[PDB]
């Protein structure tokens, strides 16, 4: 993800 | 039938839109509400003057 | 005692005067719009050849 | 003096009678550190309460002891109360009566336990239990009106015509800001931002308080948002990353009036107002229309009153006039009204005595308080 | 064979003339799914009614087409009737006369409205409409009396006499089963159980039908209920949860006798029964007292008969005798009485034919069957 | 709650 996690 | 041989009557909703708004309005209460104002103000005139 | 008992002779009439003035200051303008709306609709339907 | 404490689902305040502003302002959360202590230099307390937790909220398991206005965890609840009286308010409870506020339509077990705690843990000289929403109307200087309270766990509508409210027309809805926080995040995942833990939930809480707003026309605004730009705003995360949000600015606050997006069959907040006023008498209906009052931190959204006034206007017949009152400081109306009520001399006889509690146990709260 | 169809606010009853029990007894509900369907190829219907709607009620938004007696939706009302004939009864209406019932003091607007939708959509060969209250005592085997008609939508008190209704003496009271079910939930939350949605509104309907009962003395029973746990009973939720109610068994049904508990200025049925009989003639008043009858599913509560007998006795003069007739089959009394009326040989006289309607038009019903 | 919701 863009904000939060890596994805 | 209308949308086949009567193009002039295709959609009468847009031409008559004030009737829809007036349907939500209760006529009898409107006269009752406003006519009370004439009653009250006339009672004020005698109350203030006499 | 200084307000209700003291002025009970004309208190209600003074209150009767104030309530109407505030009522007129508020409902009068929208009542005119409501009347102008209903009369216009009646004229519109009477003057509609499509209907 | 008499102390005023207003326990809320997420936000709890406390102060003194006659004051115009609550003394203590800190959220009501207790967290426990999941990780293991490595360093022994500092205290590293077992638990932290209030503003202490949010400062270190990254490493705590934040828990809300009260849910939907119901204290689920009583063990944690006394930790707040102990913290309020000794750390924030730094006063001894056994000298002053204290008043607590509750939502209407609560379980009888909720408000019997607090009275037991007050007269056994803190040994307060006196106590009182008063509905949250009714005190809000006192802050507006009115006694004939309907109060729209909307906090974090409860969204209750109550009409109040006289010094006491009508219990029969009280409509309580469990749709509030905390449900809204759960709602933007699932929608926010559409834009590529993932927030799952409770630590980032407060970060989620912040963006709602600053960027969310009520749209007057949801259908027209979403069409406007389809053209892109002119609505997206940039917000900086505590990490440092900057996020941009489009249509979601109005979509989440819009869910108040269309709960179909959240999956519960109850009608919108605009509609339940109409239902409650239908349950009262015809003559009292005229007064309540012109005396509609909003309260609670949820009602802070810009333009919420304007859209609310439009919605009720369509449902209500055009004869009666609708005026929505939105005082600027309606955030703390519940506490402020309590300060006025506590300051009243007539209220010295509606206090509950410690001796009276002893004779009747904790069951006296049903009969005396309301 | 003449069909006898009993449209009701809660339950819909249908069968055949001469039968001792309705053939189909299914709820009068209409359901429309609130969620989109993702599993294709099933042929899922658009609208669901009756038992099938009740079976899958969790994912449906149930609506009552009839509320407070008046039909608020004429489009759904035919659908349940359409399901009534072809699905539940599996009989073609083209070759059978059908019997429907009408409510006391019904507005004239509806009466041709059912007429104009049956002779056209289903083209039934013959028709007749009578009062459900009149058919109540017909099943009881008497022709003169007063009926304590209570149901899901409305309640009426009709002092019938030789089977001819008295319009001026008809009293309408808004204390129906739906009100009690709505009152049961607002008082059930005191024990920590929160039922709000419409799907679970049936759940409390199931609970009160099995557990609620009428207490002879309210003041004595609350004292005993508080003192001992004997009155408490355990009920099983469909999810497996176990609930217990202590005093709500006798409290919800008591509102039928104390409407101020709901906040209605109109008083209970016990005085309304006495109020109605005050309007009749003095000479006939002797007969009406001794042939009082109870009807409808609302009057199913245990111990309801002796409680009303005790209360009206104090209201009634000491000279008069009161005989409360409560047949155990009075649940289907309205349906059974119609089957009795249809089976009569002389009942062919006041048929309204399809041909005669054509020249007479919708207005014939007001004068033919009155 | 006990019967209903999470509370
Ligand atoms: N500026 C704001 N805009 C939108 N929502 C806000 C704002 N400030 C506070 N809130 C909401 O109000 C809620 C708390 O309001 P309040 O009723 O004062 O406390 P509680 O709900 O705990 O009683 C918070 O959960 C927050 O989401
Ligand atoms: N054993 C029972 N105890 C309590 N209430 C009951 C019982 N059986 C049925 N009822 C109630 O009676 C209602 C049935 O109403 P009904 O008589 O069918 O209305 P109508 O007379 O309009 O057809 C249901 O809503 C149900 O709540
Ligand atoms: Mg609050
Ligand atoms: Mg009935």
């Amino acid at each position: 993800w863009x904000a939060x996690c890596p994805a | 039938t209308i949308r086949k041989h009567f193009p002039q009557f295709d959609n009468f909703s847009p031409e008559l839109s004030t009737v829809t708004e007036a349907a939500k309005l209760n006529i009898e209460a409107i006269e009752q509400e406003c006519s009370e104002l004439i009653r009250g103000c006339q009672n004020l005139q005698i109350d203030c003057d006499s | 005692v200084r307000l209700i008992v003291d002025l009970g002779g004309y208190w209600n009439q003074r209150m009767n005067a104030l309530k109407v003035k505030n009522i007129i200051e508020t409902n009068y303008e929208n009542l005119v719009r409501q009347t102008k709306l209903i009369g216009r609709a009646a004229l519109e339907l009477r003057d509609s050849k499509v209907f | 003096a008499a102390l005023v404490v207003d326990n809320g689902s997420g936000m709890c305040k406390a102060g003194f009678a006659g004051d115009d502003a609550p003394r203590a302002v800190f959220p009501s959360i207790v967290g426990r550190p999941r990780h293991q202590g490595v360093m022994v230099g500092m205290g590293q307390k077992d638990s932290y309460v209030g503003d202490e937790a949010q400062s270190k909220r990254g490493i705590l398991t934040l828990k809300y002891p009260i849910e939907h206005g119901i204290v689920t965890n009583w063990d944690d609840m006394e930790k707040i109360w102990h913290h309020t009286f000794y750390n924030e308010l730094r006063v001894a409870p056994e000298e002053h009566p204290v008043l607590l506020t509750e939502a209407p339509l609560n379980p009888k077990a909720n408000r019997e336990k607090m009275t037991q705690i007050m007269f056994e843990t803190f040994n307060t000289p006196a106590m009182y239990v008063a509905i949250q929403a009714v005190l809000s109307l006192y802050a507006s200087g009115r006694t004939t009106g309907i109060v729209m309270d909307s906090g974090d766990g409860v969204t209750h509508t109550v009409p109040i015509y006289e010094g006491y409210a009508l219990p029969h027309a009280i409509l309580r809805l469990d749709l509030a800001g905390r449900d809204l926080t759960d709602y933007l995040m699932k929608i926010l995942t559409e834009r590529g931002y993932s927030f799952t833990t409770t630590a980032e939930r407060e970060i989620v809480r912040d963006i709602k308080e600053k960027l969310c707003y009520v749209a007057l026309d949801f259908e027209q605004e979403m069409a406007t948002a389809a053209s892109s730009s002119s609505l997206e705003k940039s917000y900086e995360l505590p990490d440092g990353q900057v996020i941009t949000i489009g249509n979601e600015r109005f979509r989440c606050p819009e869910a108040l009036f269309q709960p179909s997006f959240l999956g519960m069959e109850s009608a919108g907040i605009h509609e339940t107002t109409f239902n409650s006023i239908m349950k009262c008498d015809v003559d009292i209906r005229k007064d309540l229309y012109a005396n509609t009052v909003l309260s609670g931190g949820t009602t802070m959204y810009p333009g919420i009153a304007d859209r609310m006034q439009k919605e009720i206007t369509a449902l209500a017949p055009s004869t009666m006039k609708i005026k929505i009152i939105a005082p600027p400081e309606r955030k703390y109306s519940v506490w402020i009204g309590g300060s006025i009520l506590a300051s009243l001399s007539t209220f010295q006889q509606m206090w509950i005595s410690k001796q009276e509690y002893d004779e009747s146990g904790p069951s006296i709260v049903h009969r005396k308080c309301f």
